[PDB]
């Protein structure tokens, strides 16, 4: 999936029952490779250290 | 480095040695990972000798024709921080010192483990 | 330059939805924690300055290295100017679509001895020659050309064990930026290379010995440093994800838009 | 880089109630998610990157 | 014709001195001490204003 | 009363109207205007035809099909056969623009589907064949839409564009593409997108036939997918008005 | 612009959102707050954790079936062995608590259904066998909800609940529930409903364990119904979120 | 700064007894000579400006060295900064649990040509790199190394003859302080290496020679000095008793609290 | 540069092929104007050999037995950027790789075609 | 802007200049001219005041 638009989209469904999990990672912001070639991450690794706060939006 | 580099194991023949060689990284270690098992049995002369290795993605068996198919990685993911390994059917010829050495540059360590094999299957 | 401080806010019952938008709208949205949680207020300190485009971009680099001998087939060494070669210091520029900056330069100019049978080599020092020859310029063709005479083109002299010799060079350009990239041509029929221009040309670089030394062979190496100085730059880019391919051009070779993982909820890498 | 004694934490996601959809409509969707800094956000110790890297000077 | 400036110092001032040598500006030392920023021209570049508390689509 | 859903643009002798937007993007804040007297360079007097150039022309339509890859546009190109602003770039050596672009498209509410709408600045493609670099005809669709594809074109000894979507054939992460001015176009909320973008280069004014400054792409996120009994074709329709237009420099006609 | 149909709840290290709501029902008119002096009887200097326990929990799930008959949930008691408010109570010997309750229910605009969500101070019930009382299995889910039957439950020798419906298991007419604070949940207009509960009791502070004064019920009186190739599985969703919490006789853990 | 003056006092009968005291309440006393004996007045001019915190720890010392060829197999040198491998600054800095400064590290580089068999030999001067890579930062796995471009690394070049080279590192923690001791895991589960933390993390220190210089073997060996500066210190700690046996723990081997004398009035040592 | 320097030309026996070499300067190439064509065959195992030259101001032929009197340049006018070539009456015996080779110092460049000459006059 | 500062002497006053060059706190030369002290933190650290001519226990 990482050699398609597929690994940017999240499936969800209609279930039979509720409360399992969609997903899950680790806030690791340059280091995760779910975060590691974002803009935020391509900048994270130029440099050593980081702080402060961050946001996820969903659609 | 490794979590307790100097230990002593002891076990009965037949039974299988669980070798445990587990390590942290440093931010700075961003080298290649390298894992290398080596051998100094008690009885024989011959040392440090390799009996299994790690390198490039990928494992090489086949260096002690005496542990032949009987010494494996533990671990189904080893880069994430287990080098540990079995040695399988003991027997009193291989009793000896063992030595786990983990390269990831700048960083480097080893560990030694002395495997005692007894006749008899009691801690006494 | 400080980060801003954080706001203490207390619990909220209302029809305010900072925490719902439109992604759609090409906006970005200005959510604080404060919004979503109970926080306490802080006194933040933290500076941003080792992120400016300046601080970013003004370290000196190896752009470019070459060798040459004191006898044999190649007595000089000619490279033209160019920030392309160098993976380092091309990925960092084109972060950005347009910019203006001067240059320093720095040269580090180092010599070896070669094997050989020649007895009794007793060498004196050597000193080098470095010319600039803009664009246009004639340039030589032998190790002994009256070219080297340099009546208008900068030449740097330089004797080994002294320190590195640098010059300043100030934004050179035609056009008003330095431009990264170009998605056209230079001929109006379009039937030619595309992405060249002469928006960047910057001329040419040569490099000799003065002197020979002594009898036995010598080979010396010049590496050239590039630091940026007093920069602007504009519109920002999705860096380089391919690895180069070519100088003059940005082909790539595909490949995925990160490394993988096991699982959709797995909390490390593979 | 990755380290324990900074370790980040975990993000996850789990359904709350269900997907609920009428007939003729598709039962399964996707979510796509979106990264940034706030504005507390600072970084330090400028460093090289991991991601580019070279053999020879290019041609 | 000396300026004086102030140093990069830890937050919990101290200063330093400067004379230019040269005729050209593009001899002078780097300019390290920029640091206004704006973002908005990036971030939010919509034509009518989003005011962060209400829905953005009505 | 008001809705913030609703809006009406016009130029010229043209005007569009929609009633679910989103929002209407500005650049990089800046709106188009003509080039002044501090910042020119050439010194013959301009023309600006002003209404005869500056409306909205209608480019040909494109289907979404669920496996649709994307398209693009390379803008003064796409509309360089279009009326009388089609003339002004044969006439003239040099061209000054912004542009209005706005992309359409429609579905019902039991549709889905997402797609970016970005307008890319200097958009130098790479060639399937690492030595070549692509023709003209490869990279300039002229009016009609040039299309990405699914898996990595195959290297030979071709000029073909290396036209692989996830790599936005530019050798980057196509999920990195938002810090180009652009919207999304969300089959549930919106059926349409706006940007208006300014005049951008390191030059004040260029040749309209040799450079194409900016590319306007549409890359589908997440497919369009429906259920049987749905109406199965889709267009997507994009148009653009020019903005501010000037020239300089009239001779014969012609780009060679 | 602005509508009365969405609405944020925040509460320690906690958000709700809602986009179809009908509005907030307060308790009688008082919201919540710690006792005041002039009505205190313990003399010892209370605890107020106010984030660690002042926050919403989310209770396990349950199905609406076509035949559902409801369910109900004792408050302390549901909370008892989740996180530091459950902490408190199992350390103190009394304590005082309001509550903000949140019921959440999706689903499209084919399916129909209404529910009665109600929150009844001191709701007594009632046994199976008229000598009997039930025992607290029977009474006290714990974290799972409790089901209403559609019939009566039978009499034997037992500690059965009687637990038929329209008695709302406490001898009464279901419909007259309305006197109590209470919204409804009516699939075509409402996905959410909010209560604002504040303390009430005839003593200033009592023991969590002993006593649940207060119990949350929701009741289909339109039954779910919905037509084929409609999603099938509708599920219910309790959060809850104790305010101004005080403990009070500080000694070691236990309830016996 | 100076130290306090004598006052003069004569003899003395009464209720007063500065010389007794409680020394359980964990108070050390107060007492000055003047309180026991008759004393005459002085003007004490001595000063205390020696034992400052900064002047005590700001002395230039070698932290460590080694050893690079080049020709052979070992061509470069790699060693992780810290403070714990050479004994005297090592326990210097143990005196304090908690401290902060900056560094001023000077390289003292000097060469040796190693014995061989090949004749004429007339090596050319050597020029030496010293790559400084943070924590984090890709590492070089061979002396002839993309890595060695070093577009962000800050990195020394220097020839043989000149001056030493030198450069300052200011306080790099990110803590409020660096930690001399930790008692305590990186882990949660506490069952890994014990006394490890990165609030000490400096980087790694790469060096290669430049040129080859001439035909024959040339050893080169680099010293580091570092030099604090601009201190600030906290939480005094007894001195190290015992020897010093690993770099990356406090592990002992037990020791007598001091050496003996004969008898317990005996007036020399033994 | 030169502006396709990789592409492959199919043509048939007895027919004369086109090998396009179209170049353009740079402004900082000002040393004299060199252009070389040499070849490598496919059914021989020679290797690199010069067919035609052109230096200081003049042409030479006569480099190559095979193809003598059939190798030629095709423009009145080569300094002006045009290095094309024809070969004509082709045969088997000649498919292979051609390499043209441009120098003006600083700038130097080359192109590589690959002829290939099928029986049959038929693209198929 | 240059700063004058009294050198170390002895006793029974003589001046020195200084200029910062860089621009970094951290290039500054050390500072050895800080004699203040405070051991009243580590000797007598006791709650209750303790007057030295009292019995310490009473």
């Amino acid at each position: 999936k990482v050699n398609s638009m597929e690994a940017y989209q999240i499936p969800v469904r209609s279930n039979e029952g509720s409360g399992t999990q969609v997903f899950g990672f680790p806030l690791q912001p340059g280091y995760s490779s779910v975060f590691s070639r974002t803009l935020l991450g391509e900048i994270l690794n130029y440099y050593t250290h980081w702080s402060g706060s961050i946001k996820l939006t969903f659609m | 480095s490794i979590t307790t580099p100097e230990e002593m194991i002891e076990k009965a023949k037949g039974e299988t040695a669980y070798l445990p060689c587990k390590f942290t990284l440093s931010p700075e270690d961003q080298g290649p990972l390298d894992i290398e098992w080596l051998i100094s049995p008690a009885d024989n002369q011959k040392v440090d000798q390799v009996i299994i290795l790690y390198s490039g993605d990928k494992i090489y068996d086949d260096y002690y024709p005496d542990l032949k198919g009987r010494v494996h990685f533990t671990s189904n993911d080893l880069k994430s921080g287990d080098a540990s390994i079995n040695v399988t059917n003991l027997q009193l010829s291989d009793i000896g010192t063992y030595q786990c050495k983990v390269k990831k540059a700048p960083g480097v360590a080893n560990k030694k483990i002395h495997l005692v094999v007894l006749v008899k299957p009691s801690g006494a | 330059g400080r980060v801003a401080d954080t706001v203490g806010t207390g619990p909220t019952n209302s029809e305010a939805i900072p925490a719902l938008t439109a992604a759609e709208t090409g906006h970005t949205s200005q959510v604080v924690p404060g919004d979503t949680m109970q926080t306490r207020h802080v006194k933040n300190y933290h500076s941003r300055s080792e992120s400016t485009v300046e601080n970013f971009l003004c370290r000196s680099a190896c752009v470019y290295f070459t060798e040459y001998k004191n006898s044999g087939s190649k007595r000089y060494a000619e490279w033209v100017v160019t920030t392309r070669q160098a993976a380092q210091l091309r990925r960092k520029l084109e972060f950005f679509t347009y910019i203006r900056f001067d240059l320093e330069l720095t040269f580090v100019i180092t010599s070896t001895q070669q094997p050989s049978t020649t007895q009794n080599q007793d060498a004196q020092i050597l000193t080098h020659q470095i010319m600039y020859v803009p664009p246009g310029g004639p340039v030589p063709d032998k190790v002994d050309s009256y070219v080297w005479q340099t009546s208008t083109n900068p030449s740097v002299f330089w004797t080994e064990g002294n320190a590195p010799p640098r010059m300043s060079i100030p934004f050179l350009s035609i056009g008003n930026a330095y431009s990264n990239f170009y998605d056209g041509w230079s001929d109006f029929s379009r039937d030619g290379v595309y992405g060249i221009n002469t928006l960047n040309s910057m001329g040419t670089l040569y490099a000799r010995h003065v002197n020979t030394g002594g009898t036995g062979p010598i080979k010396s190496t010049i590496r050239i440093y590039f630091k940026p100085k007093h920069v602007k730059a504009w519109i920002p880019r999705p860096p380089r994800l391919c690895q180069y391919e070519k100088a003059k051009n940005v082909n790539f070779q595909p490949s995925g838009v990160t490394t993988t993982r096991q699982s959709i909820t797995a909390m490390t890498n593979t | 880089a990755s380290d324990e004694c900074t370790a980040g934490g975990f993000i996850t996601c789990w359904y709350q109630t269900n997907i609920v959809v009428p007939a003729d409509a598709q039962s399964s969707c996707y979510i796509m998610c979106f990264v940034s800094a706030c504005n507390d956000f600072s970084v330090r110790l400028l460093k090289d990157t991991p991601f580019i890297s070279q053999e020879n000077f290019f041609q | 014709g000396a300026q004086v400036s102030t140093q990069k110092t830890g937050a919990h001032i101290i200063h330093y001195t400067n004379i230019n040598y040269y005729k050209d500006a593009a001899s002078n030392s780097a300019t390290r001490q920029d640091f206004a920023q704006d973002p908005g021209k990036f971030t939010e570049p919509v034509k009518d204003i989003m005011i962060k508390s209400l829905p953005a689509l009505n | 009363g008001y809705s913030d859903r609703v809006r009406s643009i016009t130029l010229g002798n043209s005007t569009i109207t929609t009633q679910e937007c989103a929002n209407v993007v500005v650049g990089y804040g800046v709106w188009p205007d003509y080039l002044k007297d501090n910042e020119a360079t050439a010194e013959d007097q301009p023309t600006q035809p002003d209404v005869a150039t500056c409306r909205f022309y209608t480019l040909d339509s494109v289907q979404w099909q669920k496996t649709s890859p994307g398209w693009w546009w390379k803008l003064p190109d796409a509309l360089s056969n279009l009326g009388l602003f089609g003339q002004n770039m044969q006439y003239h050596y040099l061209g000054r623009t912004g542009y209005t672009i706005h992309v359409q498209c429609n579905a019902s509410k039991f549709h889905q589907g997402c797609l970016l709408v970005v307008c890319v600045p200097e958009a130098e493609m790479g060639c399937a064949t690492l030595d070549n670099t692509p023709s003209s005809a490869e990279l300039l669709g002229g009016d009609a839409a040039k299309e990405f594809a699914g898996e990595p074109i195959a290297s030979g000894s071709n000029k073909l564009v290396q036209r692989v979507v996830y790599n936005a054939g530019m050798g980057i992460g196509v999920g990195n593409l938002t810090i180009f001015p652009h919207q999304w176009i969300n089959l549930r909320t919106n059926n349409s997108a706006t940007i208006v973008m300014p005049y951008t280069n390191s030059v004040p004014m260029d040749n309209m036939f040799r450079h194409n400054n900016v590319t306007l792409m549409v890359i589908p996120f997440v497919p369009l997918d429906y259920c049987p009994g749905s109406t199965t074709y889709v267009p997507i329709t994009v148009t653009i008005a020019p903005m501010n237009a000037e020239y300089n420099g009239l001779r014969l006609a012609g780009h060679q």
